[PDB]
């Protein structure tokens, strides 16, 4: 467990200072790699290597630089047909709640002073 | 004028840049049923017990706001993984882009536009750090956000709309206006023969949209009303 | 459908709390004091009862404003995707789309949509326009390559290299106004074949 | 427990509010921005061209290129041009004219073209067409055919 605390720096108390808080409990790496479990403020968490959990920044992806003149073009000699999957909801579990049996079932008087 | 044999088609043309700001996400607040009540007293906490889960309903639903605000911005800014770069060498045939482009001479990243986004629109934060209201900040900070951004322009003026479909494939911006001006159904001799006249709409287009911003605040309303 | 159980589960749950009255079973306080006394601990019962409905009424409605915006977005993608073909980059899935699959899925769909991206590619020179005859010539589809010998004319999604001719061009303009133009000779098939004639 | 509970349904009203702009941002991020849309005043007033997104506190900023004309002028058109008998309709844009020869050209700018066979295409006949002119369609391969 890495226990975390917003908008404070490290007062009471592998005990680091982030732009979120005080972070203790976790350790950390300066290396960068894909996040899994966020916190804020560009940092996350994962478990990692005799394990724990380690703390680190953001990494945005594979930088790479583009070559870019004038008389330069590239064109594709090949191709390739992939598949992929977009998921989406449409409806959802209908429920019917009925106001005398929810509120006040079995009762004569009671069902008489709801009305 | 209403003929039958009579037509009117266009002989000159200019290139207009319009503004529209859309808001992404707003400020993760969290606020706990127990200290809105009363801290350190355990008569709040006996009298607030006896309702029930109102407390995990509404602290659950605090955090999916949360971070379902965080996935609107995830879903936006990044639509790829891969980082681009902006070259060194700068030929694009006679445009300036360096107002929307970063300036590596700042201490933090930004472009002179973005430069004028952050300024004009309102420490405070401090001021709500002091009375117990929590602001949680955002997953991503500004220059992680400004990188993304860095990224799609860096992209665009280079690779363009290859990306999206593939690989980024490298063509010259000049040839990039030949095929946007062929799919609206426009032949590229206008911006062959036009492209000194365009260059010049453009420049002073993007000098009118600074003076607009610097000048006009009230042009960011939509994200002042949030 | 996690949500959906947990909101059920914490709605039935919610009946066990006692809501400021001596017991949550409503026989055992209608069994012992009299109507008189026993209408403020019903009435407490009431209120908060009916707050805790007026709750999840409004919060599974939410979800139904939820519901609404994914359902216009999946009608629309079940419009555009499906049934024609959408010209709309990253609606239909990453890369230029072709053609889509429906499965029912419960309580929603799953889209398998295929697409066409591209693969290997190769570094060419280009040029923006030809000058043969001192007139400028212009490529109706595509753009001008080269290998570094000749210049081709190919499509930008595929690469098809064929031979520069008048069909594949249209004249118009001249050399001295495009920036970039290079010096080569337009293929033209009727000379070949009034020579042989 | 009653104000907090008005609170928090305001912000689950106001969440629904900010998704559908970022849904909306989404989408004017991918056909704006990533690719070229056609769709008018989508992507803004005009024909769109490209979009450049520029980064702003709790929200987005996209500068717009399009094409919007200037300047015109009335001219005299015409269905169809009637030479050897035949309909010749445009295969590209719509047939303008001076008040002298009849010129073809595209209909997002002025530029020009005489008649030759390979910018128009004969379909039917003059008679069943409404509005047909009469004109000579110059044959580009007559004068080097002649001069061979």
């Amino acid at each position: 467990v890495a226990v975390l605390y917003q908008g404070v720096n490290c007062t009471e108390v592998n005990v680091f200072q982030t732009r979120a808080g005080c972070l203790i409990g976790a350790e950390h790496v300066n290396n960068s790699y894909e996040c899994d479990i966020p916190i804020g403020a560009g940092i996350c968490a994962s478990y990692q290597t005799s394990q724990s959990i380690i703390a680190y920044t953001m990494s945005l992806g594979v930088e790479n630089s583009v070559a870019y003149s004038n008389n330069s073009i590239a064109i594709p000699t090949n191709f390739t047909i992939s598949v992929t999957t977009e998921i989406l909801p449409v409806s959802m579990t209908k429920t019917s709640v009925d106001c005398t049996m929810y509120i006040c079932g079995d009762s004569t008087e009671c069902s008489n002073l709801l009305l | 004028a209403y003929s039958n044999n009579s037509i009117a088609i266009p002989t000159n043309f200019t290139i207009s840049v319009t503004t529209e700001i859309l808001p992404v996400s707003m400020t993760k607040t969290s606020v706990d049923c127990t200290m809105y009540i009363c801290g350190d007293s355990t008569e709040c906490s006996n009298l607030l017990l006896q309702y029930g889960s109102f407390c995990t309903q509404l602290n659950r639903a605090l955090t999916g706001i949360a971070v379902e605000q965080d996935k609107n911005t995830q879903e936006v800014f990044a639509q790829v993984k891969q980082i681009y770069k902006t070259p060194p060498i700068k030929d694009f045939g006679g445009f300036n882009f360096s107002q929307i482009l970063p300036d590596p001479s700042k201490p933090s990243k930004r472009s002179f536009i973005e430069d004028l986004l952050f300024n004009k629109v309102t420490d405070l934060i401090c001021a709500q750090k002091f009375n117990g209201l929590t602001v949680l900040p955002p997953l991503l900070t500004d220059e992680m956000i400004a990188q993304y951004t860095s990224a799609l322009l860096a992209g665009t003026i280079t690779s363009g709309w290859t990306f999206g479909a593939g690989a980024a494939l490298q063509i010259p911006f000049a040839m990039q206006m030949a095929y946007r001006f062929n799919g609206i159904g426009v032949t590229q001799n206008v911006l062959y023969e036009n492209q000194k006249l365009i260059a010049n709409q453009f420049n002073s287009a993007i000098g009118k949209i600074q003076d607009s911003l610097s000048s006009t605040a009230s042009a960011l309303g939509k994200l002042q009303d949030v | 459908v996690n949500q959906n159980a947990q909101a059920l589960n914490t709605l039935v749950k919610q009946l066990s709390s006692n809501f400021g009255a001596i017991s949550s079973v409503l026989n055992d306080i209608l069994s012992r004091l009299d109507p008189p006394e026993a209408e403020v601990q019903i009435d407490r019962l009431i209120t908060g009862r009916l707050q805790s409905l007026q709750t999840y009424v409004t919060q599974q409605l939410i979800r139904a404003a939820e519901i609404r915006a994914s359902a216009n977005l999946a009608a629309t993608k079940m419009s555009e995707c499906v049934l024609g073909q959408s010209k709309r980059v990253d609606f239909c899935g990453k890369g230029y789309h072709l053609m889509s699959f429906p499965q029912s899925a419960p309580h929603g769909v799953v889209f398998l949509h295929v697409t066409y991206v591209p693969a290997q590619e190769k570094n060419f020179t280009t040029a923006p326009a030809i000058c043969h005859d001192g007139k400028a010539h212009f490529p109706r589809e595509g753009v001008f390559v080269s290998n570094g010998t000749h210049w081709f004319v190919t499509q930008r999604n595929f690469y098809e290299p064929q031979i520069i001719t008048t069909d594949n061009t249209f004249v118009s303009g001249n050399c001295d106004v495009v920036i970039g133009i290079v010096n080569n000779t337009v293929y033209d098939p009727l000379q070949p074949e009034l020579d042989s004639f």
